[PDB]
């Protein structure tokens, strides 16, 4: 978010982080919905001129989050996804049109003061608010300038809508209906925009009926950020509410040389123990995959580990199994237990999984 | 604040009658700092 400022602890409840697994990183924002299903941007799962193609396993969502980094210990809860559905029509190719995305979570979501949904809005609540010169508010962890440009926490804007013979004379992408856009124009001198990072992330606008928070959009695109004259894109929800009623109805009812090394075919390395025989080996802070030894994988008896990030890269960031980044550039164990999701019975934390009694005793299982 | 659902529940999960309405502010009568910039925007 560019010239916008520090979000209020609870002021977008439904703000939802993608974090991608292998690496980890930050990927998109994203809006809760219900205690199952994720709105997002297609764009942000699928872009095959960014070799973008993800599938459910690939991806962690986090919510009730604020900070960047920070794995928030007690606040935060991760999900993970059931399945993923992008809109049929999605025309990446030219326009982003139909921009958008839903996502089931395999369970559903506690809710508290940090997590909570947003309304999607009915024909009538959107005919009155889709208007220019209303404001709505757009919030994401994305870039703060075009050109670490990384904020802390969560960044907010509030931005008014301009209306169509303006985004469309500012730009040679066709515009469709299925979007709008928003942000100042140059005699305003104001400023302010979504950047790249912020995709997926709500466009929200509170009912002066109701007052109701209502996501009118989903942050989709545009050209740099926060550019005069130009203007950021925003999948325009109400338009496909036809769609996502479709997917949730029909897919929601779910919750030879003497060497013994000669042979070996090691993943990292070989040592010889006797002459006639080896031992697969691995890289610090790694160790062999228990039924599949001569391949290798991260490892962690602790509560946290530091990430094996790329040399000479300050990112590029891989934790073990059941940990996840963290300030400092450490892998942190997650608590499953807490999080809720993992285990019906009672559940007892450990370092990269967890224990659960079920009424037999399951490690890294529920019942 | 009068809120008709669109979905089913058995489809769409918990959460629909009582979205948009924040614990933190909604739900406390707290106003955010900049909640009011939107309204005013409304008286326009
Ligand atoms: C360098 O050099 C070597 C070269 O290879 C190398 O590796 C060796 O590896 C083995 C490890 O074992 C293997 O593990 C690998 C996995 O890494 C696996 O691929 C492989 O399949 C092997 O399991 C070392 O040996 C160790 O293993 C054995 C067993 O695990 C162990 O001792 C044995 O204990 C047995 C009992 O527990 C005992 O046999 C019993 O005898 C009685 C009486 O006969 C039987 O009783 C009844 O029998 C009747 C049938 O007649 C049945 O009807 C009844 O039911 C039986 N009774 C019951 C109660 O059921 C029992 O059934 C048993 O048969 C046996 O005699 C052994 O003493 C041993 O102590 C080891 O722990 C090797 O030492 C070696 O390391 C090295 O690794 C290389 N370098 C380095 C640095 O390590
Ligand atoms: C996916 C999002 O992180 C990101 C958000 C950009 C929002 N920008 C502003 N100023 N509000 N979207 C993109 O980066 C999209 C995805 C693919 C490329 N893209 C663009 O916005 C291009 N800059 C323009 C464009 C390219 C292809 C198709 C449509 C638009
Ligand atoms: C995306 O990835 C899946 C998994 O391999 C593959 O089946 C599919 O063809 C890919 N789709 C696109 C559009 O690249
Ligand atoms: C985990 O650490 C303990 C002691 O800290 C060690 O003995 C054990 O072997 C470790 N696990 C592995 C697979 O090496
Ligand atoms: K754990
Ligand atoms: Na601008």
């Amino acid at each position: 978010i560019v010239e916008g400022s520090d979000a209020e602890i609870g002021m977008s409840p439904w703000q939802v982080m993608l974090f991608r697994k292998s690496p980890q990183e930050l990927l998109c924002g994203a809006s809760l919905i219900s205690d199952r299903w994720v709105l997002t941007a297609a764009h942000c799962l699928l872009y095959p001129p960014w070799d973008k193609n993800f599938t459910e396993n690939d991806l962690l969502v986090r919510i009730g989050k604020h900070s960047r980094t920070r794995y928030e210990r007690n606040i935060e809860k991760i999900s993970m996804l059931e399945k993923i559905y992008i809109h049929p029509r999605y025309n990446w190719r030219e326009n982003l049109d139909r921009d958008i995305a839903l996502m089931k979570l395999k369970k559903p979501v506690a809710f508290s003061d940090y997590i909570h949904p947003v309304c999607l809005p009915d024909r009538e609540t959107a005919a009155s608010l889709l208007q220019a010169g209303y404001k709505g508010r757009v919030t994401g962890w994305g870039n703060l300038k075009e050109t670490k440009g990384q904020p802390s926490v969560l960044q907010v804007v509030n931005l008014p809508i301009v209306e169509r013979p303006v985004c469309k004379d500012s730009t040679r992408i066709r515009i469709t209906d299925n979007m709008f856009c928003a942000g100042y124009k140059p005699d305003e001198g104001k400023r302010g925009d979504a950047c790249e990072g912020d995709s997926g992330g709500p466009f929200v606008m509170k009912s002066p009926f109701n007052n109701r928070w209502y996501q009118m959009g989903i942050v989709s695109a545009g050209a740099g950020c926060d550019r005069d004259g130009k203007y950021g894109f925003y999948t325009h929800v109400f338009r496909l509410k036809k769609w996502i009623q479709k997917v949730i109805d029909q897919f929601g009812g779910g919750s030879e040389p003497v060497d013994p090394c000669f042979r070996a075919n090691c993943e990292y390395q070989c040592q010889p123990l006797n002459q006639t025989s080896y031992l697969c080996v691995c890289a610090e802070g790694f160790a062999p995959i228990p039924h599949e030894p001569h391949r290798c994988q991260m490892f962690c008896n602790q509560t946290a580990c530091p990430a094996d990030c790329d040399p000479n890269t300050q990112a590029s960031c891989e934790c073990p199994e059941g940990y996840i980044l963290d300030d400092g550039f450490i892998c942190t164990d997650i608590d499953e237990c807490e999080n809720g999701g993992f285990c019906s019975g009672v559940c007892h934390n450990l370092p990269g999984t967890f224990e659960c009694i079920c009424g037999a005793r399951h490690i890294g299982t529920d019942c | 604040s009068e809120y008709q659902t669109f979905f089913n529940p058995r489809t769409f999960g918990s959460g629909e009658a009582d979205c948009g309405l924040r614990p933190l502010f909604e739900k406390k009568s707290l106003e955010d700092k900049t909640e009011r910039e939107l309204l005013e925007s409304y008286i326009d």
